[PDB]
């Protein structure tokens, strides 16, 4: 599983003078095919907001 | 379990030529050109006739 926070630990580590940071983080599954979904259907194994 | 256990096995076996078909097989490679929409791909592998 992706961590924000585990990733943000060598963001962090990479100067020392970084006082901060932060990010807001959006999945992207690309699709190959467009007119249909693959029947069966993408799922994120992550729920989502709406709309 | 491989192709060439199932030939070679009655080479010692039988002495003898079989051969067993699996669709993708030795030959491999394709011309036409498809027209479709947005199909799964999950046919790949998968025959159409």
């Amino acid at each position: 599983s992706f961590a924000k926070s585990k990733m943000l630990t060598y963001v962090d580590d990479a100067d020392h003078s970084v006082i901060g940071s932060s990010a807001t983080i959006q999945m992207v599954r690309e699709v190959q095919n467009f007119y249909k979904t693959p029947e069966a259907g993408i799922k994120y194994n992550n729920q989502i907001k709406d709309r | 379990g491989i192709e060439a256990s199932y030939k070679f096995l009655f080479k010692v076996l039988y002495n003898e030529e079989v051969e067993i078909e699996i669709e993708s097989g030795a030959g491999t490679e394709y011309d036409i050109i498809v027209q479709s929409d947005s199909l799964t791909e999950d046919l790949v592998g998968q025959t159409i006739y």
